[PDB]
């Protein structure tokens, strides 16, 4: 029936569970939240030094019977300050949109999201009013950030 | 957009050898095992043919280097 792609997205999802679970990411984990292998749960701690630091964000992660011929959908669902995440959950982050590759993984995603929580890009701003003010003020920005890693994610 | 059926097949295209035993289709995260066919593009990187294949219908650069097949 050639629906027989969910037999390639599976093994590979399969393989991705096993190798994230011996050698995950530094301050990530993921797996599945239940029987469906295409529908995973995360969590990510706010990298050290930034105004993340001491956050617990939670992640839903989204396979499609096309990976990893097509991205992820990967969504935060803890509240987060960051111009680059908006009140969606939506990550603006090039490789879940047209810089995806086969060759990525799941690993690769939440590192880069990890970067990206270290470096936003106020250049492709989700929230305008955030990355305008993370270059304006950028002193507000973080004192804004630290009050919202607080509140909302610990 | 991708490639063409035709630009697909006029890739390069082998046998498995048996060096290729110890090398990993970054596609399908799988080591090459006798039978499989592996295509090796103008940057040189290599994949099953099924994976890359797949991958090149709809899209037109390598998925390790993102330099364009063409
Ligand atoms: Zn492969
Ligand atoms: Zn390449």
């Amino acid at each position: 029936k050639t629906a027989a792609k969910l037999s390639t997205s599976a093994k590979r999802i399969q393989k991705e569970l096993a190798e994230i679970t011996l050698d995950p990411p530094p301050n990530c984990s993921a797996g599945p939240k239940g029987d469906n292998i295409y529908e995973w749960r995360s969590t990510i701690l706010g990298p050290p030094g930034s105004v993340y630091e001491g956050g617990v964000f939670f992640l839903d992660i989204t396979f499609s019977p096309d990976y990893p011929f097509k991205p992820p959908k990967v969504t935060f669902r803890t509240r987060i300050y960051h111009c680059n995440i908006n009140s969606q959950g939506v990550i603006c982050l090039d490789i879940l949109k047209d810089n995806w590759s086969p060759a990525l993984t799941i690993s690769k995603v939440l590192l880069s999201i990890c970067s990206l929580l270290t470096d936003c890009n106020p250049a492709d701003p989700l929230v305008g009013s955030i990355a305008t003010q993370y270059m304006t003020n950028r002193a507000e920005h973080d004192r804004m950030a630290r009050q919202w890693t607080k509140r909302y994610a610990t | 957009r991708g490639l063409t059926k035709e630009q697909i097949d006029n890739l390069a295209m082998r046998s498995f050898g048996e060096n290729d035993a110890l090398k990993t289709c970054s596609v399908c995260i799988t080591e090459y095992t006798e039978g499989n066919k592996l295509r090796k593009l103008p940057c040189s990187h290599e994949y099953h043919v099924h994976c890359i294949d797949r991958w090149l219908s709809e899209n037109s650069t390598c998925p390790i280097c993102r330099r364009a097949v063409l």
